[PDB]
């Protein structure tokens, strides 16, 4: 089996800049390597074939080179529609893929917390939402603490795709408890850590 | 131009079978092989096998050997992908793909739109809508919890409100049912004079909910 | 869950008649994508594992005779046997192969009706090798008879025995469709040697009057 | 050709798990689903679960409350089953069967089944006694008395005699031990000439007996 390793996992660049993506194979391949572009919800699109030949209707800014075990894809000057995921393929094997992301100045998250609704508590369940709003970069750590007890397993978070105006992100984190166990405690906190924050931020509420 | 039209999204229970079609047009169906590739959610592309529309001979990836069956009906330029004894692993979008030409037979120049096959034993259920009460600008939202199947749409004041919205993607809970939340930031002065309503619609279970979100 | 139903559970039929077994399903076993009824019929003969007879609701397995045929769709399925044979003796099972958990019907036992046949009765005194151990087993054999109903009674010196004999019956033979029964009277060596006459009285529809086999010893 | 070999029987004590095996041959072990099916003697069929040997993916019937676990050994092409905290409820035949095929329907190949007895009683080999004959046609047989657990197999003259044989189902005696009889009808004219031998094998006690039945 041939393994195709792409690097980096996420490439953050600004429009107009030059992007260079790499794909390495486990064994020598000569030049039987293809590249593909895929946007969310859409089917792949062939960009390069034979490692360096542009496919049908591909702009000149796309190009690839390499042989044997080292291959590269290069966009000479990125443009808005170029930000997407890129895969390399060799015979029956595909690469893990590289996500091309828009870079921008650091943006700190606006942190808000929502206690359970009353209607939900009547039914024996309690959900607590913690919103990180319009921040950048993507990476963020969210930890729940009930009466200073670090929680685990009972939360799940969801992140939005990059906003098409401020290139920002938004993340939700929902902590799900039973009404019983939610009443056994009082202080429900949401500790956030992000590069745009000099110190970690913790938002909380009482009356559990 | 070449067209590869695939069948529609399927929802199957574990242990069932799914069959995806791929109708070709714009070229000679028997002149080129037909490949099948799938893509689990959040994952990359995974090659499954190919078929020779002339011979009917196949070749599958070891992973799917004994699990998949590929066939063609040349009379209708259609290729088929049958996956049996479905697993939760088999939730993915399934594409059919064809090479550029005989010289570059593995450079898939043509992809079908894809067929999403979802493997789940959950019954069709509607969502429970709960408010996220707000407390210069103020953030409020709705919690859409415990619904199946996946497509849920959320509006605010029936499309009248669209700025500042953030309807997050859905998350699959341990119960096999989906949940998400839709929030929006508004001026605090609006909380005292303006009303906000979540407009949830879950077409499968035909659930259409309208919930008011007022300050606590 | 999908529950599979087979009713009735037993059918008595003569060889050469036509038999129809029914199988109902809670939910449809038809897969619209490929239009296969994910249903299977199984034939389990005595002492053997289930054998796959029909698959796809209508397709016969390799080697299955032409007299077996399946039909139906969705929730109602039927297995037909035109001209039943003695070898067809078995229990037939329905199987939902559409989605987990795979479930089976209750099964339908197929009995073979046959002309009456009187049993051939035999008796066996206890061996001396057994007696030296301290127990005596008297055995009575009914060989190749039909119907299955048969009354056996032990008499020791003319005294009827109750609650010391155990019967066992064979499943009807695949060729002549007859039964075989064995009755075993277990006694203590001491009690066995206290009496002289041991008899086995058999009453069966094929006998104008009861037959009896006996012996004198012990 | 395809073949699924299961042990004849297994005796399990309450408080110890059942441990079944299924040695496979005749096809690519890692290309077919294997299923386990349960059948109490005289009752119906119950589907336990299945396993994809290539990566051991398992699906289970929920009626077994998670008591069952399926595994394989791809080096030996063997599929295993295990059942924890067993009770008398679990005494039954457990079949090992393979799927017909990807595009096919049902279970094509079956093992002969392992008869599991969940019990704290100990193993005991049988005592084979003769049922001597006493022209026309004569009857004779053997008495396989007092053994545990089931089953026992019986053959005559090492398989050379099969016409007219009847080996009756084993009965549970009031002693807690099983007992059966094997019988055959023969031409009385052959009694003086031919020699007749019972072949009794009780694998759980590693007992194999041969007894020459004589007048
Ligand atoms: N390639
Ligand atoms: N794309
Ligand atoms: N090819
Ligand atoms: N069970
Ligand atoms: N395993
Ligand atoms: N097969
Ligand atoms: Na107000």
């Amino acid at each position: 089996e041939i393994v195709l390793t792409q690097s980096p996992a996420t490439l953050s660049l600004s429009p107009g800049e030059r992007a260079t993506l790499s794909c390495r194979a486990s064994q020598s391949v000569s030049s039987y390597l293809a590249w593909y572009q895929q946007k969310p919800g859409q089917a792949p699109r062939l960009l390069i074939y034979d490692a360096s030949n542009r496919a049908t209707g591909i702009p000149a800014r796309f190009s690839g080179s390499g042989s044997g075990t080292d291959f590269t894809l290069t966009i000479s000057s990125l443009e808005p529609e170029d930000f997407a995921v890129y895969y390399c393929q060799q015979y029956e094997f595909f690469g893990q893929g590289t996500k091309l992301e828009i870079k921008r100045t650091v943006a700190a998250p606006s942190v808000f917390i929502f206690p359970p609704s009353d209607e939900q508590l009547k039914s024996g369940t309690a959900s607590v939402v913690c919103l990180l709003n319009n921040f950048y970069p993507r990476e963020a750590k969210v930890q729940w603490k009930v009466d200073n007890a670090l929680q685990s397993g009972n939360s799940q978070e969801s992140v939005t795709e990059q906003d098409s105006k401020d290139s920002t992100y938004s993340l939700s984190s929902t902590l799900t408890l039973s009404k019983a166990d939610y009443e056994k405690h009082k202080v429900y906190a949401c500790e956030v850590t992000h590069q745009g924050l000099s110190s970690p931020v913790t938002k909380s509420f009482n009356r559990g | 131009q070449v067209q590869l039209v695939q069948s529609g999204a399927e929802v199957k229970k574990p242990g069932a079978s799914v069959k995806v079609s791929c109708k070709a047009s714009g070229y000679t169906f028997t002149g080129y092989y037909m490949h099948w590739v799938r893509q689990a959610p959040g994952q990359g592309l995974e090659w499954m096998g190919w078929i020779n529309p002339n011979s009917g001979g196949t070749n599958y990836a070891q992973k799917f050997q004994g699990r998949v069956t590929m066939t063609r009906d040349t009379s209708i330029s259609t290729a088929y992908m049958e996956l049996s004894r479905l697993r939760s692993d088999d939730t993915a979008v399934y594409y059919c793909a064809r090479g550029k030409n005989s010289d570059y037979n593995w450079d898939f120049q043509h992809w079908g739109q894809g067929t999403l096959v979802t493997v789940s034993s959950a019954s069709t259920k509607g969502p429970s809508v709960f408010p996220l009460a707000p407390s210069g600008t103020a953030a409020l939202g709705c919690l859409v919890k415990d619904y199946f199947p996946e497509p849920v749409t959320v509006s605010w004041n029936s499309g009248a409100l669209t700025s500042g919205v953030h309807t997050f993607p859905a998350v699959l809970q341990s119960s096999g049912l989906y949940s998400l939340s839709s929030v929006v930031t508004v001026p605090s002065s609006s909380l005292g004079t303006q009303t906000y309503i979540c407009n949830v619609n879950h077409k499968p279970s035909n659930t259409k909910v309208d919930k008011r979100v007022e300050p606590k």
